[PDB]
Formats: C-alpha cells, structure tokens, sequence
C-alpha cells in the first residue's frame, strides 16, 4: 500500500499511450 | 532520478516545434503552401502509485487552410482557387493528389504539369494542342488558340477537376501533396467528384499562408520553455549529486 | 493514430528548394530607332 | 530482457 512497502506481486507494466485506444 | 528525463523530453520536443516553425518560414514565398500547425500533447504515465510524471510529445494536426494573399501575375495559366478548392494532379505513384499551387506549365508535347505532376481533368491527364495560347475560364474551361490561325477558333479543350474538401478531411503526404484521410475516404469514396460550384480565377497565383506574428510568438515561447527545462535539469542533477553521498556508511 | 480530439502524429518538413526559374514570354513594347537595320518581332518568334 | 537505458526508453513512442 504505502510507497516503499513489501509485496509478493510485481507491479503492472508502465504504459503511457499517446492517443486513446 | 527520472525527473531529469521528463524535463529533457520537453526540451527535446521544443526543438521539434522549432524545426516545424522553420519549415514554415523557409516556405514563406512558396506558391500554394499550407503551413503545418504544431501542438504539444501531454501523455501521463500509467502505473503505481502516485501519478506525478507526465511527459510531452509534439504533433502536427494537419495544416492551416486559410487561403493566402493572391499574387497577380499576368500569366493565363496561373490559377487561384475559391476557398476550400483543390486541383487534382497525378502523383508520383500513379495516384491522385490535391494541391493549391496553380502555376501550370506546358510541356514540349503539350502535357499540362504542375511542379512536374501531370494535371488531371475530367477525362484524365490533359493533352494540349502543341503550342497554344491557353485561356482558363472561371470554372476551369480550357480554350486553346493555335498560332497563325484566325481567332474565331479559341476552341475549348477540356475542364479541370476542381475538388471541394475541408481541412479536417485531408492529410499531407511526404511528397507535399495532400490526400484524403481514411475516414474521409470511407465516407466520401476514394476519388472525389468535381464540384461545378468552385470558382477558379486565371491570371493570379496564390502564395503561402505563413503568419509571421504566430511564428515570432512561437519562437519566443519555445526559447523560454527551453530555458526553463534546462534550469529544471540542472536543479535535478545538482540534487542527485548531493544525494549520492548518503551511501558513505 | 487511431481516431472530438485533435489528430496525433508528427510530420516535420525539411526546408525550401528552388525548382525552376521561368521567363515570361509576353510581347514587350516597341521603341523607335530610326536606323533601317533594327526590326521588331510581332508575336511568338525568335531570330536564328 | 531490458532494453536501451536513459533517453530512448524515456520518450513517448508508439508501440510496434
């Protein structure tokens, strides 16, 4: 939850589209 | 550490805008030039946790389609179109294209070409009787007078293909010739029909539509934005330099 | 991109280039020189 | 399989 905690799950990929799909 | 990239992107894309602006100003005297509009669009990075990073990217939403000031050159082959009109010329790859440059030249064998592109009429490319005083009417009717013969001739030859299409429905190609967009192609067919309601004036050439006030303001804004991004980059770099000593036990 | 909103994309130009310099072959005015050796062409023609 | 670091991978580009 808090930024800097520990979780057993990898974060989702960081996608940044230029146009709305 | 990555905040030094966000600003960097802006700075880089600033240069891109400058290029576009220069590409406009280099064509201040180009006949029938349509200045490309530039627009920065912000893209946010999606992901956990705190959406703080939002980059920029430059784009060119088409061209500016306000007709320019006309040039009155006493040449009957020179044409200027009514607002939102296009001449149809065969492009390099055997396909149709739309242009505003009305400087029509006659080849040695009588082919009408604009900038080397053979103009296309109602029946295709036009074949002019070799050597002839070409007169274009107000709707594109071509009359050819052969030298030596009497003037009761001025027989008509053909008619230009003038196309109505607004600026939203047209995209520029890499050769500088405008074409229809995919949506406009789907909604209005592939090849557009000639509209007889478009008026064409003979003896006048249309210039570019590069507004110098907009160009100057764009340059000032671009310079200021570039300096701001450079300052942000310097601040971030200095902060990281100070922060990279903690690791000393 | 795939399409209310502005179109995306980025098509940078390259600059300007002169393609062809043309001469306007329209008949000029006549100036009178009393000498019997000058003549003026009335129309589309050139001396060889 | 990490890619290019720094400038190239921190610029908005369309996927391919």
């Amino acid at each position: 939850g808090v930024p800097g905690a520990l979780s057993n799950q990898p974060a989702p990929p960081n996608e940044a589209p230029i146009a709305t799909p | 550490d990555h905040a030094i990239y966000t600003a960097m992107g802006a700075a880089s894309q600033t240069l891109n805008q400058q290029a576009v602006t220069a590409s406009n100003l280099a064509n201040a005297s180009t006949p029938g030039f349509r200045a490309q509009l530039n627009a920065l669009r912000a893209v946010p990075v999606d992901g956990l946790s705190l959406a703080t990073r939002t980059l920029v990217t430059a784009s060119t939403p088409g061209a500016d389609m306000t007709p320019g000031q006309l040039d009155y050159t006493s040449r009957p082959l020179d044409v200027a179109l009514q607002q939102d009109g296009w001449l149809v010329v065969q492009a390099a790859d055997g396909a149709e294209g739309y242009t505003r440059n009305g400087n029509i030249q006659v080849g040695p064998t009588g082919q009408l070409t604009i900038q080397g592109h053979p103009v296309i009429g109602e029946g295709g490319p036009i074949t002019v009787p070799e050597g002839s005083e070409i007169t274009i009417a107000a709707d594109g009717t071509i009359s050819a007078l052969n030298p030596g013969d009497p003037p009761n001739t001025v027989a008509p030859v053909g008619r230009l293909k003038l196309v109505k299409a607004e600026g939203n429905e047209v995209q520029r190609s890499d050769d500088g010739l405008f074409r229809l967009t995919a949506e406009a192609q789907a909604e209005r067919g592939a090849v557009l029909a000639a509209d007889p309601s478009i008026r064409i004036m003979s003896g006048v050439l249309e210039g570019s539509n590069v507004k110098p006030v907009e160009a100057m303001t764009d340059m000032i804004a671009n310079a200021r934005r570039f300096e701001m991004q450079m300052k942000v980059i310097t601040s971030v770099d200095e902060n990281e330099g100070r922060a990279n000593q903690l690791l000393s036990m | 991109g795939a399409q209310t909103t502005l179109p995306s994309g980025l098509q940078i130009g390259t600059g300007v280039r002169p393609v062809a310099t043309e001469r306007l072959h329209s008949q000029g005015n006549l100036s009178q020189t009393n000498n019997s050796k000058d003549v003026a062409i009335k129309g589309q023609g050139f001396f060889q």
